[PDB]
RNA sequence: ACUAUGGUUUUUAUU
RNA sequence: GUAUGAAGAAGGCCUUCGGGUUGUAAAGUACUUUCAGCGGGGAGGAAGGGAGUAAAGUUAAUACCUUUGCUCAUUGACGUUACCCGCAGAAGAAGCACCGGCUAACUCCGUGCCAGCAGCCGCGGUAAUACGGAGGGUGCAAGCGUUAAUCGGAAUUACUGGGCGUAAAGCGCACGCAGGCGGUUUGUUAAGUCAGAUGUGAAAUCCCCGGGCUCAACCUGGGAACUGCAUCUGAUACUGGC
RNA sequence: UAGCUAGUAGGUGGGGUAACGGCUCACCUAGGCGACGAUCCCUAGCUGGUCUGAGAGGAUGACCAGCCACACUGGAACUG
C-alpha cells in the first residue's frame, strides 16, 4: 500500500519533521512544526494509557515510511542474538535502501529515494533493485543509472547533502554518484527522537 | 531510581440517594526498575487521591528480588486465598507477553525476561498477593551453601 | 478423579450445532418468500417492526428480519436470506438482503452502501 | 531368536492341542500407566505330556488351525 | 491401609518444624534407611537410628538453624499408583543447580548427581533443595 | 369473632 | 505522479464569538515516464543426428558392430516472450469500511421514545460522538466490508491441570463373583525395565542459518523441531508372577 | 443394544492351492465366544502433511509426496 495525498499533513498529525515540503527554496522550512492538527488534535490527551506507545510507534513508523504489518516484521528480526528490540530495530530501519539513498543524498527525502528505487533507477553491487525495504550489507556499493544521473532532481539533492548531517557508517562521491556502505549503524552516532521505554510491550496489547 | 505503576481502578456502585458515590479503589505497584517491588491497594474519594492511598502500601512493603543473571533461578508457584500463580524465567523480551496485572509487577522490577500466569479462583486485588507469595517462596543464595554439613 | 478415570474416551464438550442449520454451512441462501408480519418490540423500545416468512431451496421455512426503510415484498418472487441475529425481533435468527434478488430496494446514501445495496451516481 | 511366551495350562483334554493363559503388561500409547492384561492362547501339542496349572513355553511359527499359528516348545519346571 | 514404604516418611520430615521438634519416629524399612543415609550425607538430618528385630522402628534427628527449620523444600513429584522413571541422560534438574533429585538405581538409593556420575537411570523418588 | 389487594420505572465527568 | 505555489483563493465545517480548520490540498508555473499502450532488436531451454578427423577394439583398426577428443553447421510449442533500445503526454489508474465503550478515530445540524441503529451493555423525549444529514478523523488499499466453517481464549473436559458437607457431583444402605491394591527370608520367571552392538523419527515444510532468480514466493546447501524408536547378544538390582 | 454360536468348537479321512488354514468336501463327538465392548447397528480411505496453539490438545487427510480401493450395478471365466 501507499498514502498518495497532502504530504505536510503527515508531519503535522505525527508532530515530527519528515523533511517533506521544505528545502533550499523555503524559509524556516515553512512546515509549521509543533502547531497542533485540526480542532480536536489541538486539545489535551485523555491517556488510555496505550495511546502514548501508539503515538511513539506511529512516529518511528512514519519517519522511515513503514507500514504496520511490515513494522511487526522489523520488531521480530530486531530481537535476534539478544540485540535489544529498542536498539537493533533502529539499526534495521536506518539500514533500509530507501533511507540509505536519502543519507547518500541522491534524493531530498526518503519518499524521493523510494520513488528512485521503485522506478528502477538505483543499483546495488552493479545490479538493479526495485525493493525499497532492501537491507543494505557491510562493504557493499550503491549506484544510480545514467537516465536519472542526467536530471537536476538528484544533483540538487547532493548540493543539499553538503549543508546536512553526514553519517559515519557510509561514504559517497557526488561527481560519479556512487557510495560505499561500510558497517552496521550503531547507537554512538545514530540519534533517535523517541523514548526507548515506550517500545517494550508492543503488539502484546 | 524510582518506578510507580497503576494497574486498575474500581468505583463503588452505591447510590447515596444524592447520586452514584465518588468513592474509588485503586490497585498499584512501586519499585526501582532495577530489582525491587512492593504492592499497593487503597480506597479514597476520587481517583487522584485513591492512587496515593494505594501507593501508601506499596512503599511500606517493598522487597528486593533474588535474580541470577538478570532473571529468576527456577520456576516457582505462589498462593493467596482463591488465587494461584506460576512464574518462570525466560529470555530477553519473552516475558512480556504477560497481561497488564503481571506486566506492571515485572516492569517496576525492570524485568522483561520472566513469564507469569494466574490460575484458580482469581480476584483482581488478590492475584498480586499470590505473585508476591511466589517471590517470598523464590529461593535466594542465603542458606543453600551453608547447610550440607559438617 | 482417580488415575483409573478420564482414559480411553475424551469426555463431553460444547457444540455450535449450528444455531442456524437451515443455511447448510453457508452464510446465505435464497428462498421464495410468502408472508410479511408486524412484530412487537422488547419493553425498553417503542416501535412496530417487519419480519418475513421464507421457504428456502432445501424446503426449510424460516422467519427473517427486515432492516432499513420500507417494503414492497411479493409472493414467490424470491429473496436472499443471511445468517445473523437481532435479538430485538421475536423467534428470528436470520436477516434479509436488499441489494440482492427481487427484494425491496433502497436509495440516497453517502456512508454505508455495501448494506442495503446502493449504487453511487456518476452522471 | 524367535519370539516366545510363558503361561499356565488351563485345558488339556484335547488330543492335539492345549489352552494356555497369558498375563502381560500393556499401556495406553500416550496416557501411560502399564497394567496387566489376561488373554488366552490355543497351542498345538502332539506330545501330550503337559498337566493343568503347569507353566509352558510357546511360540508363533506357522498356521496349524483356524486363525492360529501358536505351537508348544517345553515345560519350565514340570510341576505335578 | 499401608501401600508404599515412604508415603508416611516425607510428611513426618515436613511436619513438627513450627514446634521445632529435634526428633521424629516412624516404622522402619530397607528403603527408609537407604534414604536416611543420603539425607544425612546431604545434611538434611543430623542422625538416624534403627531399633528392633521383627518390626523395627526408625528415629531421625531433625536439623535446625537460627529461628528456622533446614528442610524447607521436600516433595515426591510422583505417586505410588503412577510412578516416574527417567533415562541416564534425562534425570531432573532442581532449582537450576541449587537442589537435587533422589533416584532408586540398580545399585541403590543415590542423588541424580551420583546416578549421572555412574551413567545410570532409574525411578525418581524425591525432590529436595 | 373478625382481611383480599396495588401491573411497569429514574438522576454527571472530572483534576 | 514530482517540485513550487498564500489577499492561505472559489466552495465546505466547527465557532467559550475570543476565532479555528479542510490545506500546500487546488489553480497558477516548472520537472520526469516506473508501470500500461504502439514501434525495433533479441538470450537459454538443443541432446542426439549430419560432415570432417583419430583408435595397440574383435576380425581385416578407413566394412558392420563399437570408442574417445577437437571443429563446422543446426533442431523452440512457450513467444504478438525474458531482456535491451525508441514515441507523444500526467498522461490511462481510488475506493469502500470504521469513529458510544471494549478496540483506532469527534463534533454540529435535523429528528425528539418517533423513525432507525443491532457482538454485549445499550443508543432514541431539546446540542443524541450510537438514528437521518454533513464536515473533520481512522484502519486498509484495488480492493473494502458483512456473515459462515474450524482452532485459540477453554481448567467450559482438567495428560500439562480440576471438582464431590452445602452453592453442582459420595452409590440410600449391604455382602463380595470378574478387576485392582497389599509385610518378611531365600530362590526362580524375563511380561514391564536395563546394558553392549546395530538401525532410526525420511523428502518438501513451520523454527534457525547460507545460496540460485531483486527482497522473496519457489528451488536448493547445512542446523534445529519432530517431548519418537526397530532387531539381536546378554543382565536380574526394581515392579508384577510362581 | 448384554448377550452370541451350532463349519460353531474339539477329533477322523479326503479334495484343492505357488504355498498355508474348517481354504474346502464328507463323518465322530459337544465344545467354543463376549465387556480392550462380542451380538446388532451407524459412519469412515491411511500416513507424511496442512489449519490452529507455547505446546499438549483440536480440525482435516483435497491442491506437494507415497500407499490402498474401484470401473454404470453385480457377477462368472480365460490369457499371463
Amino acid at each position: 500500500a501507499r498514502y498518495l495525498g497532502p504530504k505536510l499533513k503527515l508531519s503535522r498529525r505525527e508532530g515530527t519533521d519528515l523533511f517533506l515540503k521544505s528545502g533550499v527554496r523555503a524559509i524556516d522550512t515553512k512546515c509549521k512544526i509543533e502547531q497542533a492538527p485540526g480542532q480536536h488534535g489541538a486539545r489535551k490527551p485523555r491517556l488510555s494509557d496505550y495511546g502514548v506507545q501508539l503515538r511513539e510507534k506511529q512516529k518511528v513508523r512514519r519517519i522511515y515510511g513503514v507500514l504496520e504489518r511490515q513494522f511487526r516484521n522489523y520488531y521480530k528480526e530486531a530481537a535476534r542474538l539478544k540485540g535489544n528490540t529498542g536498539e537493533n530495530l533502529l539499526a534495521l530501519l536506518e539500514g533500509r535502501l530507501d533511507n540509505v539513498v536519502y543519507r547518500m543524498g541522491f534524493g531530498a527525502t526518503r519518499a524521493e529515494a523510494r520513488q528512485l528505487v521503485s522506478h528502477k533507477a538505483i543499483m546495488v553491487n552493479g545490479r538493479v533493485v526495485n525493493i525499497a525495504s532492501y537491507q543494505v550489507s557491510p562493504n557493499d556499493v550503491v549506484s544510480i543509472r545514467e537516465k536519472a544521473k542526467k536530471q537536476s532532481r538528484v544533483k540538487a539533492a547532493l548540493e543539499l547533502a553538503e549543508q546536512r548531517e553526514k553519517p559515519t557508517w557510509l561514504e559517497v562521491d557526488a561527481g560519479k554518484m556512487e557510495g560505499t556502505f561500510k558497517r552496521k549503524p550503531e547507537r554512538s552516532d545514530l540519534s533517535a527522537d523517541i523514548n526507548e521505554h515506550l517500545i517494550v510491550e508492543l503488539y502484546s496489547k | 531510581e524510582l518506578q510507580e505503576k497503576l494497574i486498575a481502578v474500581n468505583r463503588v456502585s452505591k447510590t447515596v440517594k444524592g447520586g452514584r458515590i465518588f468513592s474509588f479503589t485503586a490497585l498499584t505497584v512501586v519499585g526501582d526498575g532495577n530489582g525491587r517491588v512492593g504492592f499497593g491497594y487503597g480506597k479514597a474519594r476520587e481517583v487522584p487521591a485513591a492512587i496515593q492511598k494505594a501507593m501508601e502500601k506499596a512503599r511500606r512493603n517493598m522487597i528486593n528480588v533474588a535474580l541470577n543473571n538478570g532473571t529468576l533461578q527456577h520456576p516457582v508457584k505462589g498462593v493467596h486465598t482463591g488465587s494461584r500463580v506460576f512464574m518462570q524465567p525466560a529470555s530477553e523480551g519473552t516475558g512480556i507477553i504477560a497481561g497488564g496485572a503481571m506486566r506492571a509487577v515485572l516492569e517496576v522490577a525492570g524485568v522483561h525476561n520472566v513469564l507469569a500466569k494466574a490460575y484458580g479462583s482469581t480476584n483482581p486485588i488478590n492475584v498480586v498477593r499470590a505473585t508476591i507469595d511466589g517471590l517470598e517462596n523464590m529461593n535466594s543464595p542465603e542458606m543453600v551453601a551453608a547447610k550440607r554439613g559438617k | 478423579a482417580t488415575v483409573n478415570q478420564l482414559v480411553r474416551k475424551p469426555r463431553a464438550r460444547k457444540v455450535a450445532k449450528s444455531n442456524v442449520p437451515a443455511l447448510e454451512a453457508c452464510p446465505q441462501k435464497r428462498g421464495v418468500c410468502t408472508r410479511v408480519y408486524t412484530t412487537t418490540p422488547k419493553k425498553p423500545n417503542s416501535a412496530l417492526r417487519k419480519v418475513c416468512r421464507v421457504r428456502l431451496t432445501n424446503g426449510f421455512e424460516v422467519t427473517s428480519y427486515i432492516g432499513g426503510e420500507g417494503h414492497n415484498l411479493q409472493e414467490h418472487s424470491v429473496i436472499l436470506i443471511r445468517g445473523g441475529r437481532v435479538k430485538d425481533l421475536p423467534g428470528v435468527r436470520y436477516h434479509t438482503v436488499r441489494g440482492a434478488l427481487d427484494c425491496s430496494g433502497v436509495k440516497d446514501r453517502k456512508q454505508a452502501r455495501s448494506k442495503y445495496g446502493v449504487k453511487r451516481p456518476k452522471a | 531368536k524367535i519370539r516366545t511366551l510363558q503361561g499356565r495350562v488351563v485345558s488339556d483334554k484335547m488330543e492335539k492341542s492345549i489352552v494356555v493363559a497369558i498375563e502381560r503388561f500393556v499401556k495406553h500409547p500416550i496416557y501411560g500407566k502399564f497394567i496387566k492384561r489376561t488373554t488366552k492362547l490355543h497351542v498345538h501339542d502332539e506330545n501330550n505330556e503337559c498337566g493343568i496349572g503347569d507353566v509352558v513355553e510357546i511360540r508363533e511359527c506357522r498356521p496349524l488351525s483356524k486363525t492360529k499359528s501358536w505351537t508348544l516348545v517345553r515345560v519350565v519346571e514340570k510341576a505335578v | 491401609s499401608m501401600q508404599d514404604p515412604i508415603a508416611d516418611m516425607l510428611t513426618r520430615i515436613r511436619n513438627g518444624q513450627a514446634a521445632n521438634k529435634a526428633a521424629v519416629t516412624m516404622p522402619s524399612s530397607k528403603l527408609k534407611v537407604a534414604i536416611a543415609n543420603v539425607l544425612k550425607e546431604e545434611g538434611f538430618i543430623e542422625d538416624f537410628k534403627v531399633e528392633g528385630d521383627t518390626k523395627p522402628e526408625l528415629e531421625l534427628t531433625l536439623k535446625y538453624f537460627q529461628g528456622k527449620a533446614v528442610v524447607e523444600s521436600i516433595q515426591r513429584v510422583s505417586r505410588p499408583g503412577l510412578r516416574i522413571y527417567k533415562r541416564k541422560d534425562e534425570l531432573p534438574k532442581v532449582m537450576a543447580g541449587l537442589g537435587i533429585a533422589v533416584v532408586s538405581t540398580s545399585k541403590g538409593v543415590m542423588t541424580d548427581r551420583a546416578a549421572r556420575q555412574a551413567g545410570l537411570g532409574g525411578e525418581i523418588i524425591c525432590y529436595v533443595a
